[PDB]
């Protein structure tokens, strides 16, 4: 369907080793999107090809209120482009870099939406996400969670089926992954535990700048609990950050159903979470469609400037 | 707080 010329390139949202994300406007509809533009040479050079094709399939195949939606994929001679829905609220990382701690109510709201999304990925799509983190969690214009970055997903993973790839983000890696063991979908609940910990405690549960020291903490140290934490929050964090995945909350046959039943989530009607009938704790305060106040000035102040990826190109329908 | 993190695979 579309090419580079079907879009206006407005604001830089972010940039990294593999490319950039630009706030774009679709000429034909006036609708705003975020276009992820990756450098083919970098992707090939870093051996990222299968990840990019995995992200593409997972985005195409998923339809969920808390997963980032994809409208178009296409490519050029030297570029791969994902046109995704724009999330004006930025990353959770942006907000926690400024607030330091969310209230338990606010953390509960996001936690419930993340659970909803991961449950769908596991149960409906047979996908394990593997890279949950503050950077990959965005807020849409209404204040709802959007998971991003599906390049590390494992596809075709059923109930207890296991995985081998050493991957994720170092600070977030589960013990069983660091043990060099085959691991299952419960790695996602470890990642949920680290994210909830960060939201409610204002730091990672395990941290060293040195990865060997970091990995040692993850494997060896019990989590610390700030004295501000309520008992059900403590219990939830304690259960999600069990080092043995067989003992982790969500680590059995019932997967996410076990987390949903936990008393930390006692207020929560899961069908209302999905139907988005629960009032968000924060609505992004934007003055226009192009207000990028929830993206780093470092990026937004900047001016905008070998192989064929088979079966990449895509356009959404309904 | 913490610096931005980086996803990886081996
Ligand atoms: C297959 C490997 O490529 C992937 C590796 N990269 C990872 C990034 O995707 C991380 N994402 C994490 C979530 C936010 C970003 C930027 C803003 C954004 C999206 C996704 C959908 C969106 N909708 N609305 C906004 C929006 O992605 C960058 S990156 O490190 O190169 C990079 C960084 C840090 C920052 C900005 C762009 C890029 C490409």
């Amino acid at each position: 369907r579309v090419t580079m010329n079907e879009f206006e390139y407005l604001k830089l949202l972010g940039k990294g080793t593999f490319g950039k994300v630009i706030l774009v406007k679709e000429k034909a509809t006036g609708r705003y999107y975020a276009m992820k533009i990756l450098k083919k040479e970098v992707i090939v050079a870093k051996d990222e090809v299968a990840h990019t094709l995995t992200e593409n399939r997972v985005l195409q195949n998923s339809r969920h209120p808390f997963l980032t939606a994809l409208k178009y994929s296409f490519q050029t001679h030297d570029r791969l482009c994902f046109v995704m829905e724009y999330a004006n609220g930025g990353e959770l990382f942006f907000h926690l870099s400024r607030e330091r701690v969310f209230s338990e109510d606010r953390a509960r709201f996001y936690g419930a939406e993340i659970v909803s999304a991961l449950d769908y990925l596991h149960s409906e799509k047979n996908v394990v996400y593997r890279d949950l983190k503050l950077e990959n969690l965005m807020l849409d214009k209404d204040g709802h969670i959007k998971i991003t970055d599906f390049g590390l997903c494992k596809e075709g993973i059923k109930d207890g089926a296991t995985m081998k790839t050493f991957c994720g983000t170092p600070e977030y890696l589960a013990p069983e992954v660091l043990e060099d063991n085959d691991y299952g979908r419960a790695v996602d609940w470890w990642g949920l535990g680290v994210v909830m910990y960060e939201m409610m405690c204002g730091r990672l549960p395990f941290y060293n700048q040195d990865h060997e020291k970091l990995f040692e903490l993850i494997l060896m140290e019990e989590i610390r609990f700030p004295r501000t934490l309520g008992p059900e929050a403590k219990s939830l964090l304690s259960g999600l950050l069990k080092k043995d995945p067989k003992q982790r909350l969500g680590g059995g046959s019932e997967d996410a159903k076990e987390i949903m039943q936990h008393r930390f989530f006692a207020g929560i009607v899961w069908q209302h979470v999905y139907e988005k009938k629960l009032s968000p704790p924060f609505k992004p305060q934007v003055t226009s469609e192009t207000d990028t106040r929830y993206f780093d000035e470092e990026f937004t102040a900047q001016m905008i400037t070998r192989p064929h990826f088979p079966q990449f190109d895509y356009s959404a329908s309904s | 707080g913490r610096p931005r993190t980086t996803s990886f695979a081996e």
